[PDB]
């Protein structure tokens, strides 16, 4: 029973600008926290875990900081690879639960 | 294995064969001759570690700092012996021993040089570095425990019990979150039980029902207690569990009292404890229904020495439930001083 | 590593199926392994895990009629549902744990629709 | 609590205190509630339609084949016209519907042999005719607080109270060190071990009980399904994930008539076994040797697990429940004829 | 002996709701417990049960949702009713195991609603 | 999932006539069988249970028998409080299961 | 005592009464409590002992020095209380330890202040002072050897063994050079034979004669064997025992071995050693008149680690007299290398 929040609800960018996306926890995880990605009609993909790690294979241009219960991921040069969904979840403790996600649009 | 048992009141003896579990814990783990995987291979693993981005090593137990605090003059020495700028520094344990993401990486190819066992006598003190692989201190400041590996090796021989056997570990492959079950021994015997390793012994009896009856912790463990090793596991609330799943409790019945939930604000930070259903001397506790709701633990004697004297709980069970640790006596989340504000007392200031 | 899903689709209210999760390029029997479903228009949900030991534990959306089960002999994952309702429609992902505690390794995903 | 204990495979020995749970599978003399109270105790039964006593365990027997001639010498001297006459114990031993009552009062004399009587209240025997299983008496004694331990050679038992379904937990041991484990009684001794999951490795029984295994005294009794224990639960087996292997299912229709089993995975001497696609199905197991001594040689099991299940009885070598022969039908082979 | 189950009212579909039973003349902790549900217009239908010694089984209809305990102080039984559907109304009885296997004592019910 | 059948739906009979009701099982449950009895508005009332025994204080009017998978419970004479819904359950396994029921009236 | 023995070929046990002697060397002696006669007299004693000329204490086993480990912060509070400068230091022991002349003394009258007895929990620390007593350390240089305290304490009770009971001591009132006689245990039967205590383990056998067989070390104390508690004293030479009698060897013909005179010069700055007759590793000795005369004892690797494959003896006796260090083996004052002149080895520089 830990509840996952997320803000913006969605977020319209050009390529090459920096984007930003936050998450929110109903209580103190502070290291347990990973990041995916999913375009549509495909499965989600690891990018980030332990809330600042970086997953082999993914481009450096994605970065993850933070810890108790704020959150944030960044990018920092978009690409026209990088518009889809993303999803963070705790992975403190039993159940796991991911977030409502946040979907990344052209601007 | 074989053994034979002994009756002092009317002395003679009982022999046969089975299932025999020792007490082992409060005895000096440092009488053994610990063998990680190898040198070159060990070398091999804590350089690619240290290439990847792990900075140290959290320690599951006590056990581990030992084994480190054994292997490291030998480490650093091979590798200087191949020319790569990393030292491995060992620290101090202190509790609770918190979990850490990373694991340690399994490499392909050894390094080649050195020599092929762990007791090679004579070698040379090796030189410090700038760079340092630090296990387990008073170190959280050059490296968070984000970047930290923990529970990374497996037992595969021992001989605990015995003060010059030797101790086989090596590098795992898998990701897991249980506590190693090669140290483990559990037992039921009438209207007794045992959970037991190498740090802990909890005890357990059947009074009108099953429940918990004294444990003795020398170490405080975040691992998780494996399920084949625990009696009467299904059924159970995780919510009452005396002591937490999270500080490697067993997920059974026999970890329950009547009138008590899970300690989760306990006196963990403790170096040694031990779990006793009494009252602690000169102290006295009255069930009373306008006694204050659970909060943290609190310590009996007041930070000047002073005896708090009289106590109360909603709904708890007498004997009540105390901590004996080396400061002296606290009492459980459920029992609250009836006078003196709890402003006047020390309090746990952790949380599993 | 590659996984790949198995039969879900169409099945009347309360009935039963039964899903897989075939493993190729590594044994079943070393990896905590998931499944994870996806509502048609809804986000991610966790179900069921088994330890690489043999130790299960589920959501209590599905605590009673759920059961995730391994084969070693034919390295493949398993998941029997039973009274399926009409809240069970979903795709439905079978994934590992590797480290953090983050799924690493996911399958395609497969259909299944209860009406 | 303070002994000592050798490994033999790596020649050490040590010493200290802990839990020890031996190997039992005749050194007690048994004592029940008095010779005043059980007599009252049978009085009060056959006077309510109880016409006898189905044993649980081997214990039970002995006790009642050592109490008899006491119990016939009071029962008789305080003028009453029962005799209670005791018989051998066939497998397995199913249970009983009634229970003993506790009497009130003890019968007022009491502390030379007697005659045989009209009135039979007949114990655990071949006297079905006389006294159905619907109206025998089972499991209605306790071993007392104290009754049992490690240097005792004397088990005192009292007449039960209450209506239960479950084997005395006063005398099960289990313990697990390592990877190895075992759950044990005074007549089970059943062996598990760790190889890539835990597994039954080997059960030796000298008896097929009825009762139920306790869930205090039992590992790992989550997420477990009746219809994978070996040793059905209807046979007093562990509702534990010990008590499995893989590509086998419950042995329902074993060789329970039997006297004394024991349950390895190793072929019969002079037999092969093959998993084969286009065998036949599962039903009540078959001995490898015919009734004129005859050996069948070719069997099979559709995707069952090798090495195979066997029972090693006292008069032959049985297969599992799913292997089954090739070439040789099986109308002419040895079934077993019981089920649990 | 008497029993006397308490706590039984209108819920909300998707709610939870706990009942009580009392037991007099006899402590709980040396019997075998159960709970049984009569649907109205219907027959019986055996719910869950709790061993003297502490182990419970539960049907299959009820067995993720409900949970079944006991207090030994109160002397009384319990049960934990979560996640209710339609079809869970009915008249609840708190029943003994005495003989054969049989229930010897029973409650006097009380009605249980689901409904919105 | 032993399914227990009862047979006849319904009995209508005077007083002083023997009535005899039958059910059956699925499978073998062997001798564990019993029979309730169920006025409207309150609780069952057991009255055989080992498909022979009779509970303490029950009339002995009753009278029940049977084996294997076929049972019958007969009564000898119909009384003015003897009208009401009579069950049938098996006793062998988990779970416990029921009949329908069959009512006797007139 | 009451007692039982095994034996686990056949397994069974022999039981019965009689004097029991246990191995209690290596078991670590921190898990005892420690019961100096009292808080307040020993305060007075110390303090009369400061003012006397006396500067500290010289330890005579590891016992002594955890006693005073445990002692030191209640005796700093109750010498804070009673107005009194002076702070007790405890340091750590090295090999050999030697002897002081000095005796702690009894004094006529307790301290009029403080509690009476050990183990008050919850105590405000107290102050550091200028004056210190230092028990023994690495600190012979604000006092010398010769102005300190030794052997003046006398075990009264204890339960070594059992890892809870209390040890009773108290201050003697006489000046003494034996070693305490509480803690010594001596036994033979048939062809073997012990002299222990809580530091040694020396054992003997019968061959041809008796002789010493194997022993070991974990302490170098300097008092003096008590021959009470010693098998045959008479008929022996102080010149022939290979454990020397200034360093606490029986006065024994268990203590003797054929061709070899007292070992005055061996290792005995270790901090634990093992006597053994065996050859070290990659060695080989040869009996020989050419060789040289018997000087300090010689390692067998030298300083960079090579080892020296050639020795020599004039008279000795097969197999030879050899030292288990933590460095490695050395060799008895008797074997001298065959053709590598001795200015390349380390040699032993402390005489007993």
């Amino acid at each position: 029973d830990i509840v996952m929040t997320q803000s913006p609800s969605s977020v319209s960018a050009s390529v090459g600008d920096r984007v930003t996306i936050t998450c929110r926890a109903s209580q103190g995880i502070s290291t347990w926290l990973a990041w995916y990605q999913q375009k549509p009609g495909k499965a989600p993909r690891l990018l980030i875990y332990a809330a600042s790690s970086l997953q082999s294979g993914v481009p450096s241009r994605f970065s993850g900081s933070g810890s108790g219960t704020d959150f944030t991921l960044t990018i920092s040069s978009l690409q026209p690879e990088d518009f889809a969904t993303y999803y963070c979840q705790q992975a403190n403790s039993f159940p796991f639960t991911f977030g409502p996600g946040t979907k990344v649009e052209i601007k | 294995h074989h053994g034979c048992s002994v009756d002092f009141s009317k002395k003679e003896t009982r022999c046969g064969t089975g299932v025999f579990v020792y007490n082992d814990v409060e005895a000096w783990r440092d009488r053994y001759k610990y063998h990680p995987d190898s040198p070159r291979r060990l070398a091999a693993a804590v350089k690619q570690a240290w290439e990847d981005g792990i900075c140290g090593i959290s320690s599951v137990s006590r056990m581990e700092n030992i084994m480190w605090r054994s292997v490291e003059g030998e480490l650093n020495a091979i590798l200087e012996e191949n020319g790569v700028q990393l030292t491995v520094v060992v620290g101090s344990v202190k509790n609770p021993m918190w979990r850490g993401p990373q694991r340690l990486p399994v490499p392909v190819n050894e390094l080649p040089h050195g020599w092929k066992a762990w007791g090679k006598s004579y070698f040379v003190r090796a030189a410090k570095t700038n760079n340092s692989f630090v296990v387990d201190g008073d170190t959280l400041k050059e490296c968070p425990l984000k970047h930290r590996a923990w529970n990374s090796f497996l037992v595969e021989d021992h001989g605990f019990g015995v003060f010059h056997t030797s101790v086989w570990l090596k590098v795992r492959e898998d990701y897991s979150l249980e506590c190693d079950p090669a140290v483990i021994g559990t037992a039921v015997k009438g209207k007794e039980a045992v959970h037991s390793d190498l740090g802990y012994w909890i005890e357990s009896e059947k009074n009108d029902t099953w429940r918990l009856k004294r444990a003795h912790l020398i170490e405080m463990k975040t691992c998780e207690w494996p399920k084949s090793h625990t009696l009467w596991t299904d059924g159970i609330e995780e919510s009452d569990l005396i002591i937490p799943k999270s500080l490697a409790g067993p997920l059974s019945h026999h970890n329950t009292r009547e009138g008590y939930r899970t300690q989760m604000k306990g006196p963990w930070h403790s170096e040694e404890l031990e779990i006793r259903f009494e009252e602690c001397p000169g102290t006295k506790v009255h069930v009373e229904e306008t006694c204050g709701t659970r909060g943290p633990s609190l310590r009996s004697t007041t930070a000047s020495g002073r005896v708090i004297e009289e106590w109360c709980c909603r709904e708890c069970t007498m004997p009540p439930l105390s901590f004996r640790a080396k400061d002296g006596c606290w009492y459980g989340m459920e029992i609250r001083p009836r006078k003196e504000p709890e402003s006047n007392l020390v309090r746990s200031m952790v949380t599993a | 590593v590659q996984l790949v899903e198995s039969g879900g689709g169409l099945i009347q209210p309360g009935g039963s199926l039964r899903l897989s999760c075939a493993a190729s390029g590594f044994t079943i029997s070393s990896k905590y392994m998931s499944w994870v479903r996806q509502a048609p228009g809804k986000g991610l949900e966790w179900v069921s895990i088994i330890y690489s030991s043999g130790s299960t534990y589920y959501a209590d959306s599905v605590k009673g009629r759920f059961t995730i089960s391994r084969d070693i002999s034919k390295n493949t994952l398993y998941l029997q549902m039973n009274s399926l309702r009409a809240e069970d429609t979903a795709v439905y992902y079978c994934a590992s744990l590797g480290s953090g505690s983050a799924f690493g390794y996911w399958g395609q995903g497969t259909l299944v629709t209860v009406s």
